[PDB]
């Protein structure tokens, strides 16, 4: 695979050594700035997942600490970090009714929308040691 | 070559003949891409809607499953561990961890065939009163 | 600690373990935190010396004539009905060990009343010092080296 | 066992005759029907009342 | 002098370290006489046995309830309860509804407002007009 | 009667027993689900998990009760957290250490771990109840476990006459959380603050028992993973367990002890002086080095807050988030142990 830049290889340990780290994961192109322990409530029902399933997130746009920020051009290389989630089931919204109507017209058309949302939990967010790489 | 036509604008207020030109090209909604061979018949068809479309010469025609795969975003995740689930038409698929790779689906008419722990298995585990962990491990 | 005891810990740590919080108003470090960990280590080794000790236990006769489950794994945990750890980890017993090995002429503390040492907290002060030595071995040398010293240099001297 | 004419006419083989006599009526209650099932009574986490 | 406070405890994050399915029980009420329970009776004989074996961490209780529509009542770890009336539904519709109770949580439904829910402080702390390069009007 | 036959077949001498029989646990759907919820290994039978749910207040017999499992479990939970807390924050003050041990393995958090497992309690203990319910007697005043701490000779005076106890004797004399040791029936009543304690006690003992059963059946390493997954995974802001009395004086004793030059408060920034809500940012500097910074509305409060932030930074020093633990050595062959940092102790000042 493409070798990592030498500048990223000398400052990644300085990034992993700081107290806290965050990341911007991309699920289907949409970003979510999260940290280990956060609960992501996606605006869609992920198909084919049950509670207890583990997802490995591999498209991260930004991984940074307080002072240092690691940016990938399209995305950061998967070898640098390791992010994992866990499916905590799906939740729903209260049914909302949309009334489409025009003036001086008695016909009121109703639209009932009640969508489901998958909830995740970032249970792992660690930066790898790339000394061997 | 081929003409790659994309309906950039609409024709909501243009004459009815302009809708007949967009119907022959196949442009129903906005930003819809069609591929038509480079020919005089199509070329004169684009000179009538040249204020609404964007034309481009492409070597090969793209299939329906390839025009949509260029706007498809990367999933951004990979299922590495699945928990036991019941598939209605297949059976009871056991747990699989793709990190060490096994979708074994056991179906039958008895609990033993499904591969789950039954009441009898709990009676055999309850009578094993001699099993003991090694002192070093305790 | 037997042969090699002095070298196991450290120059700074060995002094710190033997220093109580009453010496020099704590300006120089005290062993209070080490004494905390040391007690936790000792408790888990005296609880294991009762679970893994082969002894014949007399079963109790339940008033309601019930029969226990009688698992081989629960028979080891049913050994705490007759011998409790606190019976072995007696204040006077642990305190008497230090006084025997000359810990009273080495430790650094200030007794509130020097003449009446007993009523000035020698037992509590000696136990905190013996736990520290075990709380410092574990942190500096690992649990494996500590677990070998609690079974041989403490438990083997307290029956 | 009094066998109906609908049964005797439906019967065409010796095996059919045995089935009509030794097969008791099907239980109407779903509870008694579940007891005969092999999966549900054996599951540890399922209790049927 | 440092005095330790004794009124704060550790908060649990389900999913980190260990996961616990929020569904802890599932009541399956049928009726042998009610016509609206025809599908629920077919779900209990063909789809429930295997679905109950796929989720060994759920307590399934099948009890009759004559003169009443069939319901799926799931009890959750947080003490709340969700009941679903499955009248006139086919066996495969009941299995789709029992999967709704298994994946769901005891919480009440709420409109989608914010994706992320975090109880850990910002890695880069909140903005301050005093910890930067300043600003000139 | 004839119309309502009993749902559960039981002998006539079943409503009088203190707790359900061992063989009753092999026919309850609550245990089988509770066993499969915690992902316990098949080494632990259902007759053992049932014993963990029978508190010593519902059964006086040493067997059939949580007394022995809950003891072996409390020792493991306490030991694993004590070593992990000292390796993570080696400089925590002893009083804060007791508060943080009690914040993880105390009766309060252990009560929430039992409620997160879907453990429903039984109204009143009896042989008829299904073994899948946590059964205890909350009206029995004298129920308690055996602890390693000893009773203080001056206990009565401390409570009555407000005598001084200290924080260096608590390690030996007191319990693992610093607290002192030994500090028919009518159901027409309401809850009591004493019963709520028994409710907390019963839940804690059960969670401790589950760890005692895991240790007995699955061994030591299995118990450590269970504690590491369910207890140590909980999040706590240790910075919120700090209460300071005269922090500016304490910070001065720190620099004097470590030989750092005297601390000086400097006004980094300020705005809105002579207003209702001014902002003063003062930084405490030891020489050229900046120890801590604090912002408050009052000039004095800003100097106090800045001194606390400097003290919290000293005590909350962490070598790493996931440090190595001395318990990692006694298991299968691992890398050699490296000496961990041992702090002198918290500064004692005026
Ligand atoms: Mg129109």
């Amino acid at each position: 695979q493409p070798p990592i830049s030498q500048q990223v290889k000398e400052l990644l340990p300085v990034l992993a050594a700081q107290p806290g780290h965050y990341t911007t994961i991309h699920i289907h192109g949409k970003p979510y700035l999260v940290t280990e322990g956060d609960t992501v409530k996606l605006p869609f029902k992920m198909p084919g997942v049950a509670p207890g399933d583990v997802l490995r997130l591999n498209r991260a746009s930004v991984i940074g600490s307080r002072d240092l920020t690691l940016q990938g051009a399209p995305y950061v290389d998967e070898r640098l970090f390791e992010c994992r989630a866990i499916v905590m089931g799906t939740e729903s919204e209260p049914m909302r009714v949309m009334i489409k109507k025009k003036r001086r017209c008695r016909k009121k058309k109703h639209v009932f929308s009640k969508h489901k949302y998958t909830v995740l939990r970032i249970n792992q967010l660690k930066i790898n040691d790339v000394s061997s790489l | 070559s081929f003409f790659r036509i994309t309906l950039h604008r609409s024709a909501i207020g243009l004459p009815k003949r302009t809708h007949g030109v967009l119907a022959a090209l196949g442009l129903r909604r906005r930003n819809q891409t069609v591929f038509h061979p480079v020919e005089p018949q199509f070329a004169g068809m684009l000179m009538k809607v040249k204020e609404l479309v964007r034309v481009e010469e492409v070597p090969h025609r793209l299939t329906k499953r390839e025009l949509k795969d260029e706007r498809k975003p990367d999933a951004g995740f990979v299922v590495e561990k699945q928990v036991r689930r019941f598939i209605p038409g297949v059976g009871v698929q056991d747990e699989v961890d793709f990190s060490k790779v096994g979708a074994v689906v056991r179906d039958g008419k008895r609990a033993g065939d499904l591969g789950v722990r039954t009441r009898s298995d709990w009676e055999v585990i309850g009578k094993m009163k001699s099993v003991l962990p090694k002192v070093k491990a305790l | 600690l037997g042969q090699g005891g002095s070298r196991m810990l450290s120059e700074e740590t060995k002094w710190l373990a033997v220093t109580h919080k009453s010496f020099d108003y704590g300006r120089r470090g005290y062993n209070t935190r080490l004494a905390f960990l040391g007690r936790q280590i000792i408790a888990l080794e005296t609880t294991r010396s009762i679970l893994t000790s082969p002894v014949l236990n007399e079963p109790i006769v339940d008033k309601y004539g019930r029969t226990p489950y009688n698992h081989a794994a629960l028979a080891n945990i049913d050994k705490l009905i007759y011998t409790q750890p606190l019976d072995i980890m007696d204040k006077t017993k642990i305190a008497r060990m230090g006084i025997d090995f000359g810990l009273l002429t080495v430790m650094r503390w200030k007794p509130r009343m020097p003449e009446d040492l007993e009523s000035s907290g020698v037992v509590v002060v000696l136990n905190s010092t013996l736990f520290a030595i075990i709380g410092a071995i574990s942190l500096e040398k690992g649990a494996a080296v500590a677990q070998r010293i609690v079974r041989e240099k403490i438990l083997k001297r307290l029956g | 066992h009094i066998l109906s004419d609908g049964k005797l006419t439906s019967i065409q083989t010796v095996a059919n005759f045995m089935d009509a006599l030794v097969t008791p009526p099907k239980p109407k209650k779903l509870a008694e029907q579940i007891e005969q099932s092999s999966i549900l009574p054996e599951l540890p986490n399922v209790k049927v009342y | 002098t440092v005095k330790a406070l004794t009124q704060i405890s550790s908060a649990g994050r389900n999913g980190v370290g260990a996961f616990v399915l929020q569904c802890k029980k599932l009541d399956i009420h049928y009726s042998d006489w009610a016509g609206s329970s025809r599908g629920m009776n077919g779900f209990i004989k063909s789809l429930l046995p295997k679905f109950a074996a796929a989720n060994p961490q759920i307590e399934f209780v099948v009890s009759p309830r004559p003169a009443k529509h069939p319901i799926l009542m799931g009890h959750y770890i947080n003490g709340r309860t969700k009941a679903i009336c499955v009248r006139n539904m086919e066996p495969l519709e009941i299995l789709k509804k029992a999967e709704l109770l298994r994946d769901a949580s005891g919480e009440k439904p709420q409109k989608f407002k914010k994706p992320v829910t975090s109880t850990n402080p910002s890695v880069r702390g909140v903005w301050s007009p005093y910890h930067g390069q300043g600003m000139a009007v | 009667n004839d119309r309502f036959p009993p749902l559960e077949p039981l002998p006539p001498a079943a409503e009088s027993l203190p707790s359900p029989l061992p063989e009753r646990a092999l026919t309850s759907a609550k245990l089988a689900a509770l066993h499969a919820r915690l992902n316990l290994s098949p080494k632990i039978p259902l007759q053992t998990l049932a014993r963990t749910l029978v508190d010593a207040s519902a059964d006086e017999n040493p067997q059939f009760n949580n007394a022995n499992l809950a003891f072996v479990g409390q020792t493991l939970i306490n030991y694993h957290i004590a070593e992990w807390l000292l390796c993570k924050y080696p400089r925590l003050p002893q009083g804060i250490l007791f508060s943080a041990m009690k914040a993880y393995a105390g009766p309060k958090p252990l009560l929430q771990i039992a409620r997160s497992w879907g453990v429903d309690t039984a109204a009143v203990p009896g042989g008829e109840v299904d073994p899948g319910l946590l059964q205890f007697d909350a009206l029995k005043p004298g129920v308690a476990i055996t602890n390693f701490g000893y009773k203080r000779t001056e206990l009565a005076y401390l409570e009555k006459f407000k005598w001084r106890r200290g924080m260096a004797s608590r390690v030996v004399l007191d319990d693992d959380f610093g607290d002192v040791v030994r500090s028919d029936v009518s159901y027409d009543r309401y809850g009591n603050p004493d019963t709520r304690a028994a409710a907390e006690r019963a839940h804690a003992y059960f969670v401790r028992a589950v760890v005692g059963a895991i240790y007995a059946h699955c061994g030591r390493e299995a118990a450590k993973a269970f504690v590491k997954a369910h207890i140590m995974s909980r999040t706590l802001d240790i910075a919120k367990l700090f209460e300071f009395k005269y922090p500016t004086r304490e910070l001065a004793a720190l620099c004097a002890r470590e030989d750092f030059e005297p601390p000086v408060a400097r006004l980094l920034s300020e705005t809105g002086r002579q207003s209702r809500t001014p902002v003063f940012v003062v930084g405490i500097y030891s020489g050229s080095d900046k120890l801590g910074e604090g912002a408050a509305s009052s000039l004095d409060h800003a100097r106090f807050k800045a001194a606390m932030n400097a003290l919290k930074a000293w005590y909350l020093y962490s070598p790493g988030e996931n440090p190595r633990v001395p318990s990692d050595m006694l298991e299968e062959g691992a890398k050699p142990w490296t000496p961990a940092y041992i702090d002198m102790g918290e500064v004692i000042s005026r």
